[PDB]
């Protein structure tokens, strides 16, 4: 809900930072990924 | 014989809590025992916890209260807390102090044992082997238990291990091709589950071979310090003398380090995290390790101690350190719980290390080793595969994926749930596994050489 | 037979000259006589806790020795009454010192010797007979709700010498006289017992009957027993002085001890004003509730070491009512403010901390509370039996269950009643999360519900299917956008909306949700979910036809239903009785099938 | 921190009363 | 009264922080206060918090720096902080230690009370049971405010929390369709907050009956941990001795709680969360429960104990802690005062704990409890709706939700939008709010009974 | 010739174990040989000294450690290697020591991590993903590390 409900620890604060990367990491590649998809949609909506 | 005469103290210095202080005590012994009687009469008990010239600091196991610094009388025993054990201690029920609460007499003293704990010499101690056919296929399966082993069930508030504790009391038995004493502990237990237990070991007529102590929630806290140490004594005697199997349940370690905490904060000793003293892993060392078997005897003890998670974790001290003593453990989960799953026990946390040599061709079954590692596998990827499905969603999934999930359901459905009443040996928890493995083609099946493929997976 | 204080913390007073003192000893402060309780002795000098606001305290002021330990006096003219932290009552001193503050050091008797009470003994003792423990040898009629048993002391026994004839006499006379070894004892209707100290009973036995609770869920779902023990650990504006005080004025026990340790004093306000005007029939005849109920008040901005008293005073309360044959469900709507008063002197006493600041002995003192609970065999010659039920809030800090309170308190207690910010924000009260929420009695009440209802258990399990099928889809259909449902559980979502809204939450401030009876609850449940199985049935048996039942169909062709089923909470009881219910529900079932048969 | 530093004041009284 | 003379003396032991030790006192009397003069004439006071034989703890409010320890001359008054107070305070301004500052004279004292009060006997505490227009539709209509409820504005930095008390002294009456006498307690702020209000309570030509104290950014911490009391113990006098209705209004109770956190740690106590102490509840309580109206008397105290949150964490234990004690609270956050919305009052995580009492027949209206609750209920889902559609975007939504975004979008420009003069009754607010509800059919009204919709709703 | 020591063993023989098992080390070392030492746990050495370090009453590091917790170590961890020993023979023998930190988690904050990181010259990570997985030897190949390159591509 709010949290992941992983108590508190250095191991979490470990996996957190990993996760956040990840999340952040997957955003940037799924943005170029739509806007690749945008551009040929744009090129195809001319054609 | 100590034919001796006590010395007897009036000269309190005070009382701080659960402990009593005492001065001009003339040459104090360590871990001594010492008995109050209180000004109205009352009598209770406590062992000293540290000497120091002519003060002694005791430890009152009934409690503190009522305790004045003027005419409370304190006699020293002359000797450390060696108890009274019986082989005929079995059909009884004890209190937490080993005394009787069940309208029966005071043991007779057979002979005396020094609760402590005599140590066991490494090069006596015979390895584990044969296997207890516990009935719970979670057990029997994957974490397989060897007669002396060492493997307690953890679990969090509210969760049924009290249940699974039971089943496995009255199904243990040994994998055939008679059965065991056992030696309960109550530690901070409510009376609701102590009628559970005792109710339980009575309606299934087992009461012949069992030793009840019996410590309450409602019961002094300092008294349960001993009780462990009391149980695993008796365990001892009858293991290890009487030749005789012996099953030791232990309720609660985690009251139990509750109960050292509150007496290490007492002394203004130095804890270690959240508050524990800092040698509670020592402590819980010399109550575990109370377990095996010893050359030249045909009995053992096998150990099966529970602990409540506080906060649903599994890196507070407690565990942390049982953990590092114990060969294993069972971990009864909370989300297996809340999806009506008996026993809601979670297989990936949980390892059992006398389960590589416990098992396997001799004594279960050839592929054993092998069903046992393709299940484990394939359960910790199809929570991976949730884990994922439940970002992606269920039209995100490849048929691998697919695979892993209908394993997963079916996994939880057909292998661990089981019901506290019906009882699956070895070979048919096998039968199982096979059902669930053969969900997936034989070429995904990686963990398990051709070899066993070919004799069992075409079934 | 004297100390003299010699330093003082705070709630914390350091005495000298007290070699003989006890531990759990009284003492009286100070010029005023505070009371106050030795925790600790070392050497000549006592420890001792007060239970009264030590300012003025000086150094010199002579510290009275009391032998007997703090106790609490147990007789006729408790009910209705209203008592402090320390069972002084509020009423004797407001209508003595004409003031409207408590003064300090007041010195006033538990129960009033001016009251002539009506006695009529057992008729069954003669001189000569041997009475023990737990005897009842008369009753007194304090009201027309509780009748007053008179007990032999637990401790005390031998044989009648004396008994007082039947009539009117108070609280210093003597009732009964009773000798053992040439020792006598005269007794009057008014005992002692230590507040520390539990009464004995015969047997503690399970718990086989439920604790009504005049709620929708915290009952259908998470079922309470008599003699058994709860917990609330709700944050703040979760509503859990609601339930408390809800379930105290619409229950089935014979006795509500009420203790608001820490709370607001608006709060203790407002039960003495609503309950006076709350009914409650009893043979034909309407008789208020405060009769029956009786409520101790430490406030927040009262003593903390005050506190730890008003606690175990409660607890002792109930276990005297126990004794005597009646059902007690006490519930002290704090527990934190008390772990809070053993912080706070712990402090003061510069003890070694444990978790988070609080004792170490926390659990041992939150164990040994809450196992005074239970169904009992009680001990005297009569046979009674009786339960105390223990009912606590917990009041987690920032609504988050990891305190050591909480902790510990859910390893005690054998139902959880977690309440969730998130709905109490919705105004969805009671505020019940219904997902982290359990009780472990379910199956112990398997048998009751088999032999009153047998429809009930089916119905509890469908409907947490639901709830739970519904949580397992809202976290995924959040990053789908309810795009690959498939119609079998849009019929989950919005079934589960429908026991959400309108099952789950009530207005307990309403003329119809004030009081929800048990066969109601069932009652609508039923409803509820036969419509769910006769929409999952309709769309399986058409899905795969020429024409699929999907959602939007039923919604339109059943859009007064899904109405009528919302307004089922507005029943009103009181105005409108069982019999109007069940037919009204009934009736609700027939349109239903009847609707399915014209659309299937 | 706060047991820490409680346990160094406590050493530091232990000490004054052995002179 | 004391008739005895005062002793002075030159014995201070030492000074360790905010706390000077004397020794050599006769007969120490806990929580009495002291005066003290530095070798420069400085005057200084302080309270003892500790005595133990012939010792004694001096908490010094102005400071301890200049402190000497041979020179320093110290007096006991021979009791606790009483203080005068009359009738007369109304029209004066104090500081944060019940001075005058106004170049008045000091108080010509009624009578002496003790600065730390009595609590209220709760068996002739009167609930409350009348309600005040605030004229803020916000408050009046969803939260509304009894005389005699405790209701604290949890704000945070920058927003206009002072804009909105300052409103409520205005514009705050009855709904029996009066003159409050308001203590505002100014402490932990700047000279611009204090000068804002006392401009302000001239401005609404009310000072006759404002008493004001003043405690700023620059003065002494530990002051500050008495000036609410100062400010209460004027309003027990005027509410419950010379039957006056009192609001008392303390500012950022933060820069309490601050101060009260130094003194935790400077006393080296055990403490709770975030540094503070482990009773600060106790000590909250002290403060906030001194309000409410006593039975047989015609006076009454409402208090609105605003507090800053800090970083917005509405679990910080200032807020956490005064929310468990006080009924409810106001709540305004950024998200509506980054639109220019005013007052930026969040109803959702707000609440009145008297509400249910204090509205309907005989009140206001017979139907304002069942419109308060729809619009809640409206309310909370159209904000689901914006989570929702934030990632599903606005094309995914049906009419069931545009709804929801519809009425949020007008309720909170319609509703809660008013203006820092703008005075609405409790009677225009339900209809606002049928003006809102009739965006939705009659089916979807489901915290209303059909027998409130079918007299109000057709309109 | 193995050194046998349980946890139920008193604190100061766990504590004297490592000590114990690598003076034997050191004596045939210089004779010429070989040595191989395998350490069961350093984690259970490092809660030797925790336990101790309480009962002594002196000031903590992180986690409860003793603040010299490194120094114990690199006492441990420097005595290895390659030497040329004493005595007229000219002989050259030589100790590897092979540690083993039981990992409470994967975090290596912890101290007994931390500190055995900054000291060994080779430190093969066991990943708990590949264990989950039965994929054994389990080995992270991308955490892991050996110091020795250079020294062995002669
Ligand atoms: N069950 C309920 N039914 C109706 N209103 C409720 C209910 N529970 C709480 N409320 C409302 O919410 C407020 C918060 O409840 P309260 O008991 O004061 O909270 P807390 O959890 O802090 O004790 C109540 O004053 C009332 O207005
Ligand atoms: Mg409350």
């Amino acid at each position: 809900k709010d949290r992941i409900e992983i108590f508190p620890s250095r191991m979490a604060q470990t996996i957190m930072k990993a996760r956040l990367k990840g999340a952040q990491t997957g955003r940037n590649l799924l943005k170029k990924k739509s806007d690749a998809l945008t551009l040929r949609f744009r090129q195809i909506l001319k054609k | 014989y100590l034919s001796q005469p006590r010395l007897t103290y009036k000269t309190v210095s005070g009382v701080n809590g659960p402990l009593v202080i005492l001065d001009h005590v003339k040459f104090p012994r360590y871990a001594e025992i010492v008995h109050l009687t209180l000004p109205d009469g009352t009598k209770r008990s406590g062992q000293v916890l540290e000497v120091s010239g002519s003060k002694a600091v005791v430890q009152v196991f009934e409690g503190t209260s009522g305790i004045d610094a003027k005419k409370t009388s304190c006699e020293f025993t002359g000797d450390i807390l060696r108890t009274p054990v019986s082989e005929d201690m079995l059909g009884r029920v004890f209190n937490g102090s080993g005394k009787p609460i069940d309208r029966g007499p005071v043991v007779l003293a057979e002979d005396f044992l020094d609760i402590m704990g005599q140590p066991i010499n490494p090069q006596c101690r015979i390895y584990p082997e044969e296997m207890i056919q516990t009935g719970i296929s979670a057990i029997d399966g994957m974490n397989s238990i060897a007669r002396g082993q060492k493997i307690p069930i953890f679990s969090a508030a509210g969760l049924p291990h009290n249940e699974i504790a039971a089943q496995i009391c009255r199904q243990a038995g040994l994998v055939k091709k008679e059965n065991f004493a056992i030696v309960f502990a109550a530690m901070g237990v409510n009376m609701e589950t102590a009628r559970f237990f005792k109710s339980d070991f009575e309606e299934n007529g087992s009461m012949d071979n069992v030793c009840l102590f019996l410590n309450l929630a409602n019961d002094p806290t300092i008294e349960r310090i001993i009780t462990p140490r009391l149980a695993l004594t008796t365990a001892e005697f009858l293991a290890y003398q009487c030749e005789k199997h012996v099953l030791v349940i232990l309720t609660d370690m985690s009251s139990y380090a509750e109960a050292l905490r509150e007496v290490s904060a007492a002394r203004e000793e130095v804890p270690g995290r959240r508050g524990f003293p800092g040698y509670m892993y020592t402590d819980l060392a010399t109550i575990y390790e109370r377990a095996g078997r010893v050359e030249g005897r045909n009995g053992s003890i096998t150990q099966i101690p529970i602990l409540t998670m506080p906060n649903d974790d599994i890196t507070h001290p407690i565990p942390d350190l049982t953990g590092y003593i114990t060969e294993g453990q069972i971990y009864v989960d909370r989300q297996l719980h809340n999806r009506q799953i008996y026993p809601p026990i979670n297989v990936l946390p949980s390892l059992s290390r006398l389960m590589k040599s416990a098992i396997g061709e001799g004594m279960t079954r050839k592929d054993h080793a092998d069903v046992s590692n393709q299940l484990y596998a394939c359960y910790a990827i199809g929570k991976d595969v949730q884990a994922m499905k439940a970002v992606v969603g269920e039209e995100a999934l490849t048929s691998d994926d697919l695979l892993y999930l209908e394993f997963l359901q079916k996994f939880e459905k057909n292998f661990i749930t089981q019901g506290p009443y019906e009882n699956r040996t070895v070979y048919e928890t096998l039968d199982i596994g096979w059902q669930l493995l053969r969900i997936f083609p034989k070429e995904m099946l990686k963990r398990i050489p051709q070899s066993t493929l070919s004799e069992f997976y075409p079934r | 037979t004297f100390g003299y204080v010699h330093g003082v913390s705070g709630p914390v007073v350091t005495a000298c000259d007290m070699a003989g003192a006890a531990m759990y000893e009284l003492v009286r402060v100070g010029h005023s006589e505070l009371v106050g309780e030795i925790i600790r002795l070392e050497g000549d000098m006592a420890t001792i806790q007060v239970y009264e606001e030590t300012s003025g305290v000086s150094v010199g002021d002579p510290v009275l020795r009391t032998g007997k330990p703090l106790s609490v006096e147990l007789g006729p003219g408790i009910m209705g009454a209203i008592f402090d932290g320390i069972q002084r009552p509020l009423s004797d001193i407001s209508s003595q010192t004409q003031s409207i503050y408590i003064p300090r050091g007041v010195n006033v008797s538990a129960l009033s010797r001016d009251i002539k009470w009506e006695f009529i003994p057992s008729k069954n003792l003669r001189v000569g007979s041997h009475i023990t423990g737990g005897d009842i040898y008369g009753i007194v009629n304090e009201n027309s709700l509780i009748k007053h048993k008179i007990m032999l002391p637990p401790r005390s026994r031998g044989s009648v010498t004396y008994i007082a004839p039947p009539g009117n006499y108070d609280a210093s006379d003597v009732v009964l006289e009773l000798e053992f070894e040439g020792v006598k004892e005269k007794l009057s209707m008014v005992q002692v017992w230590p507040v520390r100290q539990v009464r004995p009973v015969t047997e503690k036995l399970p718990a086989n009957h439920p604790l009504l609770t005049g709620q929708r869920v915290l009952d259908a779902l998470f079922p309470c027993v008599q003699g058994g023990t709860t917990a609330i650990p709700g944050a703040f504006g979760c509503g859990k002085t609601v339930i408390s005080q809800s379930l105290s004025k619409y229950s089935n026990s014979d006795v509500i001890i009420y203790v608001g340790c820490g709370e607001r004093g608006n709060e203790m306000s407002e039960v003495l004003r609503d309950f006076p005007e709350l009914t409650m029939e009893v043979d034909g005849k309407v008789e208020s509730i405060m009769k029956r109920t009786a409520l101790v008040a430490n406030t927040s901005n009262m003593p903390v070491a005050a506190r730890e008293a008003s606690i175990y005073t409660g607890i002792t309360l109930s276990e005297y009512f126990r004794d005597m044959g009646y059902h007690v469900s006490m519930m002290a709507d704090s527990t934190s403010r008390w772990a809070e008063a053993l912080r706070e002197i712990s402090g003061r006493l510069a003890e070694m901390p444990a978790d988070s600041g609080y004792p170490a002995y926390l659990g041992a003192r939150l164990a040994s509370f809450y196992e005074r609970a239970g169904r009992v065999k009680c001990l005297g010659n009569p046979e009674r039996e009786g339960s105390v039920s223990i009912v606590g809030a917990v009041s987690p800090p920032g609504g988050d269950f990891s305190d050591p309170v909480t902790s510990a308190t859910l390893g005690i207690v054998q139902v959880f009643w977690g309440l969730d910010k998130k709905l109490a924000q919705r105004k969805h009260f009671p505020s019940v999360n219904w997902l982290i929420s359990y009780s472990k009695y379910m199956r112990a009440l398997d048998e009751y519900y088999d032999k009153h209802f047998t429809e009930f258990v089916p119905l509890r399990t469908k409907a947490k299917e639901i709830l739970q099928e519904e949580e397992d889809l809202a976290e995924i259909v959040q990053l789908v956008g309810k795009a690959s449902l498939a119609e079998t559980d849009k019929i989950t979502l919005e079934v589960a909306k429908l026991i959400k809204d309108d099952f789950l939450q009530q207005n307990g401030y309403t003329p119809y949700d004030r009081f929800c009876p048990f066969y109601k609850t069932v009652g609508m449940l039923s409803n509820m979910i036969s419509f769910y199985d006769m929409a999952r049935r309709a769309v399986e048996t058409t899905a795969q036809s020429d024409n699929k039942i999907t959602w939007s169909i039923i919604r339109e062709h059943m859009g007064e239903i899904l109405y009528k089923l919302s307004s089922m909470k507005f029943k009103d009881p009181v105005k409108d009785g069982e019999a109007k219910i069940k037919a009204d529900y009934a009736q609700l079932l027939e349109d239903m099938q009847n609707a399915f048969r014209s659309l299937e | 921190f706060y047991r820490l530093k409680k346990i160094q004041e406590k050493k530091k009284i232990i000490k004054e009363k052995s002179e």
